């Protein structure tokens, strides 16, 4: 079953391709519709992997460095084994003298195609945790910001590193611990500060003043965030809070770039509002100026964009390059500038947790996700990951779309064709979790081509862990290659990978034409049909759901962005650049159940036909979970029907990490827009009629 | 949006007591004292004047007059607000030796209550009659 | 008395036995005893010259020494409705004004007639003309602001040389002490700043359970971090200011902090008060040399190197016009071992109307002289009265014209003073000319007025005005000279001679003072003859060549003379003659010839020694009253009832090497000893230490530096002096 093939290596190797059969000619490789391509997650958790205490094994060979795994060809009579990329014989280290077949090493078994080595060399560093803290917002939602803040101290590591910066119309780096004052050192938040003029003016495991082990300073640093009162200037009538973002940012940065380089460290940032002063600011601070609008911005109505865009795009590639990872918190009511601040999430592993106030059950609960703690009790976060990618002399990389940094590493399996972040075999990843998922894009230049990825991050533990994902796909058989091509085709990673390619060419701007132009290029060249006869137009069960995830792509809020906030638009994208498959899936097409007398709950379509009077629905957008009740509904039987949706919406709320938004609404309430607007050129029939008409004519 | 108190004897325009922080003050201060010098017993208890950029406003009460100035964009609703918190307790604490006194400025001390009273209105956190000044002058 | 004529060379011992008292103006006995007591106001020449020829004839200095905020025993304060000035000059009605149609009166300085109000009423018996000192109460339009609350900012230094000496552990003793008794009403704002190589501001609110250190690291563009909790009412913050006071000597014990940007932390302490003004205690214990206002050191000098004062920059001068337009009065209290060029630190004091305190080596443990100095000085200057945001204006009657100014102020628009703050321990003198003959008056009036904010927040003018008669005879302007006011105001004009042209010029025109002036008596007449009121004019000069401030031949230092210099230009006429020429008494065998009058203590009045060892004798003991200090010296060879009756000591071996003060025993001749030294402290405000560590060799008989009539080394003997200046008189 090519279904069980796709299911068994995600749960294996956390990997998904757009095909798992790859063109064996150079004219099958340039005809490709649908690129090679493959959905990496390189953290994906499975069922207890014994981790590899030994050192890796790596060839012996400078340009190659590939290492030792199930494809490669072992000889236990002479101690040795040919690397699989470049056919270098290798001899086998000492410690694999007691090597036999009978008792052989882990990553060579098949199973172990995808596994986690541990190199224990050097002390491990701390982990670095910089609270950012913005104070300009009411007294509820900054006791409330308090409150998740002294919570996340409570589970941090004793080892671990903290620093806490709070801002205002005044930036002010804490000295923590000092007793009997508990100083601080004030900068304007109206100048920009390097990270050399940072540390002239500033100043067994190691720590500063301002980084300081969590065991001995906890004590002090919860009575201080109980301490933080709002900023002490005064906001005139009529005027926004003076609050400088920019620059808080830029010298969180600078601190630990000065201090604690090349190491992880958690840059989290508490927003209640958008950047009103200095180097990266988003809007004045005048009330009578609205913040801008995805019309403003087309209009040439937004002055602080570019300007603001950049500075904290010049911030995230430093921290990037320092290895830092960036989170942003933003809770308020008007917009925030996510916008102008997403590189910062973006480039590094950073979240991106939006919401209304600090002071709701939405962030409460998902600021204690972000600290998760698995069977052991350590965070389910990495750091400074470094992944790298071999590939058979056949098979360049174009790059890859998602959290990463190009380390322009340059080599033969380098493609010219670069996309995304490409034109390198490694990229950084300031952090990451079992969730981060990265979008590889392959270009081609009997049997089995080779891929393996080689990721060392820094474990929540300290300890320094490699993980290599060694996977092969078949080569297509010569007088069979278009059909078994046919046959591999993953619809669903497919229409991921492409959706990938697209919001990335709109957020670095027509992109529907391009999209389009290639689902009737997949279809005249994997359909069924005759020529200028639309009604005979089939697809494959491989391909049938192929045009219907790009009918709800098209459509959806990451390329429509209008009737959305810029932040709310750059916020949706952010997730969907780093979910695995099924998670991203479902923003793209949202599920839908149904709840009804007549039949326990069942999924339905999401179309209007859907919606019946006397039938609960529950639609999961990843983004928001979403409870209907018909208009006859919406008035033990009736207990078990109306209480059924919320047992099961209860389960997946507090999983998913962005705890996703709750709705309980019927039929004229105002909250069902979002059920309407989600659902249904202009619907499905029209969209798949004008797509045959198009798929039976020319090419 | 910002501050300048005054509250005189209406009589003699004798200054009781004040409150002026800079970091000019200088030309609207004179006009306060042109104007506490033209109020007399027919003058209008409750008032508003417009100096350009800047905006006055003063009511009175038991033959003292509160006075106060701030830029033009000032919700002159809380203005009012703002003198009437300074004459209820003014009032209640020197309403009656305000017609004994001969010093200037007999009751500096009642700088302390004007301005923790002062910040409660020039921050937005913390939540009749018009002619233009060159006239009455 | 004495029209008489003085041969010094054959005298010698010219100097009286009892304290020298001032010149009595010639004048009519029921003008002169109205006028201004001369403690207050007074002029090198009670007789003024009527012409300026007259003038360079005697080849003496005109012109005034004031000490017009003196603490005073009895002051009469008008609170008129109506404050009478002069219509013309706006001279405040003053007994020495001419009353003639009984409603209208003669301005006594422009000669003015002026209309009597229907208030004044006999209105000659009205209190503003029957006292020549009187302070007024300013009405509305004598202020432009309402009366600014007192203000105090402490602005200290905390490096790690500042934390060797131990300073700042007894100044905030002596705040904690002194918190009640800082003068100012509920309006009172305190602030606390200290600094190095950063700027550490200290906010106080009764929300947080501690105060916290705002440090601004920005050295180049300083700012205010906080606006509302940095200068806050201390009598509401009481317990915040004293928990501040007993942490902050603490935080600073393990400081590696080298350097210390005084200039960036004057510039904050400035932005902090500039909204209100007051007054800025600055703290200070080494050379400057971090951002802007960075100071160069110098070489110390030696005995060897000649007469070859000046600022180093203009950075702390401009700085103190800043202060000034904002009445913000600045005192420097340096405490510095090593070399700090107080040359141009002192300029925040001089042109801000601030006083500056100078500590020399001052250490916690090792210098217990200027430990207890310190305490002294600062129980009074945190306790002594205090007026904010004032000026001053001298005025003389027409004729006579002021034309240089001497003291801690800013100078305006000739004739008028900017004083930021004024204090009760300064000192202010003039020197003025004859621009128009006085051929039509025979009295001359002098007035200064005063007006400032109290510390309770009212509006005050202190008025003292002087009347002198007018001469046309050289003899007269000579029997009316002040050997001592002439003393002072040749001391300030000196210090200008040497910052203007040299050390050597300063003191060359100090000798052709006397050389000069008794030449031209000479003129007008085979020994040296002076006059009987310049007998002690060449004693006076001589001690003057031999004070810290223009002495040659010593191995002074740099700071030492410059803080010499601003003693001179800021203290009372007093302190200058109790420092330059300070009494000498013998006080082991006090008896009975004293002010026995004082109910029940007797208090001896022992003669007044002049300063030569001649003077001395093993055998006893000799006090010596510097003003500020009281240094015992004791004999080798001192008598055995002294020892364990008065220093309870065995013997002279067993006299403790630093002794602090004498013991109160329970013998009479300790209870006498104890009475003179209590009386000779109550003559003052200034609480003056007495240390007996002058021993026959402690290595602190700096005692002996004040013989100034002895010979040296590298100066003349007071007979060398007089031997000099005859050759010059008939040369
Ligand atoms: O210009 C003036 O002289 C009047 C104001 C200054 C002053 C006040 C009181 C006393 C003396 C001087
Ligand atoms: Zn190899
Ligand atoms: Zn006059």
């Amino acid at each position: 079953t090519y279904l069980e093939f796709i299911q068994q290596n995600e749960e294996r190797d956390g990997v998904r391709f757009s095909w798992n059969v790859w063109p064996s000619s150079r004219l099958e490789a340039t005809r490709m519709v649908v690129p090679v391509a493959a959905l990496f997650t390189p953290l994906k958790e499975r069922p207890d992997l014994p981790p590899i205490q030994y050192e890796p094994v790596l060839c012996s060979r400078t340009t190659c460095r590939a290492v030792l795994n199930p494809l490669c060809q072992v000889d236990y009579r002479a101690k040795l084994w040919a690397c699989n990329f470049c056919y270098q014989r290798n001899q086998f280290p000492p410690s694999y003298a007691g090597i036999s077949e009978l008792n052989q090493p882990a990553e060579l078994l098949p199973q172990f195609s995808s596994i986690e080595y541990v190199v224990l060399r050097g002390p491990q560093m701390p982990l670095i945790f910089l609270y950012v803290v913005d104070t300009c917002m009411e007294d509820e939602d900054l006791q409330a910001l308090k409150e998740s803040m002294q919570m996340s101290l409570s589970l941090l590591p004793p080892t671990a590193l903290v620093g806490l910066i709070t801002f205002g119309r005044m930036v002010q780096v804490h000295e923590l611990g000092c007793e009997g004052i508990s100083k601080s050192y004030v900068f304007r938040g109206t100048k920009d500060l390097s990270a050399k003029q940072l540390q002239e003016m500033l100043g067994p495991p190691p720590s500063n003043r301002f980084l300081q082990p969590v065991q001995k300073i906890d004590m002090n640093l919860t009575d201080l965030l109980g301490e933080l009162q709002r900023d002490p200037w005064p906001v005139p009538q009529g005027k926004r809070p003076l609050r400088s973002s920019g620059v808080a940012l830029s010298i969180a940065v600078g601190l630990l770039e000065c201090t604690f380089p090349n190491t992880g460290a958690r840059i989290m940032m508490f927003i209640g509002g958008p950047a009103t002063q200095g180097p990266g600011m988003v809007v004045g601070d005048e009330l009578k100026t609205p913040i801008r609008s995805w019309h403003d911005i087309d209009k040439d109505n937004a002055k602080y964009v570019k300007k603001g865009t950049k500075h904290f795009e010049a911030l995230a590639n430093r921290a990037a390059t320092t290895g830092h990872v960036i989170d942003i918190y933003a809770c308020a009511l008007d917009q925030t500038g996510l916008l102008e601040m997403k590189c910062c999430p973006n480039l590094t592993g950073g979240y991106m947790v939006m919401g209304d106030s600090f002071n709701t059950s939405l962030f409460k609960q998902t600021f204690q996700r972000v600290f998760t703690k698995d069977m052991h009790g350590q965070f389910k976060m990495g750091f400074g990951g470094t992944l790298e990618i071999k590939t058979s002399r056949e098979i360049k990389i174009s790059g890859a779309i998602g959290p990463c940094v190009s380390l322009n590493s340059k080599g033969p399996c380098v493609s010219e064709n670069e996309i995304g972040t490409g034109g390198t075999c490694q990229w950084k990843i300031c952090g990451l979790s079992p969730t981060t998922t990265l979008a590889i894009y392959f270009e081609v230049v009997g049997g089995r081509g080779a891929i393996q990825f080689v990721t060392q991050y820094q474990h929540s533990s300290g300890q320094r862990r490699i993980r290599v994902t060694t996977i092969a796909r078949n080569w297509a058989d010569a007088q069979t290659q278009i059909q078994n091509i046919a046959a591999s085709f993953d619809q669903e990673a497919a229409a991921i990978l492409m959706a990938r390619l697209a919001i990335y060419r709109a957020e670095t701007e027509d992109v529907l034409r391009w999209l389009d132009r290639q689902l009737i290029r997949l279809c005249q060249k994997f359909g069924e049909y005759h020529k200028d006869d639309p009604s005979s137009f089939r697809f494959s069960e491989t391909f049938s759901l192929y045009p219907q995830f790009m009918f709800h792509l098209r459509r959806s809020s990451f390329l429509q962005v209008f009737n959305n906030s810029p932040d709310e638009s750059s916020y949706y994208r952010h997730h969907f650049m780093r979910q695995d498959l099924t998670q991203s899936l479902i923003m793209i097409q949202p599920i839908l159940y149904a709840y009804s007398f007549s039949g326990p709950p069942e999924p339905v379509l999401l179309d209007s036909s859907s919606i019946l009077a006397d039938r609960i629905l529950l639609m999961d957008t990843f983004f928001q979970i979403l409870i209907y009740h018909g208009e006859t509904i919406a008035q033990e039987n009736f207990r078990h029907l109306l209480q059924a949706p919320v047992d099961d919406a209860q389960e997946i709320l507090h999983s998913r990490f962005p705890m996703p938004r709750y709705i309980d609404t019927e039929h004229g309430g105002s909250q069902a827009r979002f059920l309407l607007s989600k659902v249904n050129d202009v619907s499905l029939q029209v969209f798949m009629d004008h797509l045959k008409k198009l798929a039976v004519s020319s090419a | 949006m910002v501050l300048l108190t005054m509250i005189a004897r209406v009589a003699d325009g004798l200054p009781l007591a004040a409150s002026m922080q800079e970091d000019d003050l200088q030309q609207y201060q004179s006009q306060a004292k042109q104007l506490f010098r033209k109020l007399n017993e027919q003058s209008p208890t409750r008032c508003t004047l417009e100096a350009g950029a800047m905006t006055f406003h003063y009511i009175i009460e038991q033959g003292v007059c509160y006075l106060v100035l701030c830029e033009a964009a000032f919700p002159k609703k809380l203005a009012f607000a703002y003198l009437e918190d300074l004459h209820s307790e003014f009032d209640e604490q020197h309403g009656k030796k305000v017609p004994t006194v001969s010093r200037p400025y007999s009751f500096i001390e009642f700088d302390t209550f004007i301005q923790k009273t002062k910040k409660l209105y020039i921050d937005s956190r913390a939540r009749i009659m018009v002619a233009n000044i060159e006239e009455v002058l | 008395e004495g029209l008489r004529v003085v041969n010094l060379l054959q005298e010698r011992n010219m100097l009286p036995s009892t304290p020298l008292k001032p010149p009595v103006p010639n004048l009519h006995e029921d003008i002169q005893k109205l006028n201004c007591n001369p403690e207050l106001f007074r002029c090198t020449l009670t007789s003024i010259p009527q012409t300026q020829a007259l003038l360079n004839k005697a080849k003496l200095p005109l012109g005034l020494l004031l000490h017009p905020f003196k603490d005073l025993v009895q002051l009469p304060v008008v609170t008129s409705s109506t404050i009478v000035r002069c219509r013309s000059c706006r001279t405040y009605i003053n007994p020495f004004v001419s009353f003639l149609d009984q409603r209208r009166w003669k301005c006594n300085l422009c000669y003015r007639v002026n209309d009597v109000p229907e208030e004044f009423l006999e209105p000659h018996r009205r209190p503003e003309v029957q006292n020549a000192t009187i302070e007024f109460m300013a009405p509305s339009e004598y202020m432009l602001r309402p009366p600014q609350p007192p203000v105090y900012l402490f602005v200290f230094d905390v490096s790690h040389n500042a934390v060797e000496t131990g300073y700042l552990n007894s100044v905030c003793q002596s705040l904690l002490d002194n918190l009640d008794l800082l003068p100012g009403n509920t309006r009172t704002k305190i602030g606390f700043i200290t600094f190095d190589s950063t700027i550490h501001f200290y906010g106080l609110q009764e929300s947080l359970s501690q105060p916290q250190m705002l440090i601004v690291s920005d050295i180049e563009d300083v700012f205010i971090p906080m606006p509302e909790n940095l200068l806050v009412n201390l009598n509401e913050s009481k317990e915040l200011v004293q928990d501040l006071l007993k942490t902050l000597p603490q935080m600073f014990t393990k400081t590696l902090e080298t350097q210390s940007a005084l200039g960036p932390a004057l510039q904050a302490a400035f932005k902090l008060m500039s909204p209100t003004g007051g007054r800025m205690s600055v703290f200070q214990t080494q050379l400057p040399t971090l951002g802007v206002g960075a100071l160069k050191p110098r070489e110390e000098p030696n005995h060897r190197s000649s007469a070859k004062m000046t600022p180093s920059t203009d950075f702390y001068k401009k700085l103190a016009l800043d202060c000034s337009g904002q009445q913000v009065a600045v005192d420097l209290f340096l405490l510095s071992g090593q070399y700090s060029d107080l040359a141009s630190l002192g300029c925040i004091s001089r042109y801000s109307a601030g006083s500056v305190y100078y500590y020399p080596s001052y250490h916690h443990q090792h210098n217990p002289v200027q430990v207890q100095k310190l305490q002294k000085e600062l129980q009074r200057y945190l306790t002594r009265k205090i007026g904010f945001e004032a000026v001053m204006r001298i005025r003389c009657t027409k004729g006579l014209s002021i034309h240089t100014f001497h003291g801690n102020f800013f100078v305006r628009s000739t004739d008028l003073l900017s004083l930021p703050n004024v204090n009760p321990d300064a000192g202010y003198a003039v020197q003025m000319s004859v621009e128009e003959s006085l051929t039509d008056t025979q009295l001359v009036s002098f007035q200064s007025a005063l007006l400032y904010t109290s510390s309770k927040g009212e509006r005050r003018i202190r008025v003292h005005t002087l009347c002198l008669p007018v001469v046309s005879t050289l003899n007269d302007v000579f029997l009316g000279a002040d050997v001592q006011a002439i003393s002072g105001l040749l001391a300030n004009m000196a210090v200008d001679r040497s910052m203007t042209a040299s050390l050597s010029d300063a003191r060359d025109a100090l000798v052709n003072a006397v050389i000069d002036s008794l030449s031209a008596y000479r003129s007008s007449v085979p020994g040296l003859m002076v006059p009987f009121s310049l007998r002690l004019f060449p004693l006076f000069v001589l001690a003057l060549l031999k004070q810290k401030s223009f002495q040659t031949g010593t191995n002074a230092r740099l700071d030492e003379r410059i803080f010499a210099m601003c003693q001179v230009k800021n203290q009372p006429l007093v302190y200058l003659m109790l420092t330059t020429h300070p009494s000498l008494y013998r006080v082991d065998n006090l008896s009975d010839e004293g002010a026995l009058n004082i109910s029940d203590r007797t208090i001896p009045q022992p003669p007044i020694l002049q300063l030569s060892v001649e003077k001395l004798s093993r055998d006893g003991a000799f006090l010596m009253d510097a003003g500020s200090v009281l240094m015992l010296w004791v004999g080798k060879n001192c008598t055995q009832n002294f020892l364990s009756q008065v220093l309870g000591v065995q013997n002279y071996a067993s006299i403790p090497q630093p002794m602090t003060d004498l013991p109160e025993l329970d013998t009479p001749e300790s209870a006498r000893i104890i009475a003179f030294i209590s009386w000779l402290r109550e003559q003052r405000p200034f609480f003056p230490i007495l240390y007996v560590i002058a021993d026959e060799s402690p290595m602190k008989a700096n005692f002996l530096q004040n013989m100034i009539e002895d010979r040296t080394e590298s100066a003349l003997s007071y007979y060398e002096f007089l031997l000099h200046i005859q050759q010059q008189v008939n040369k």
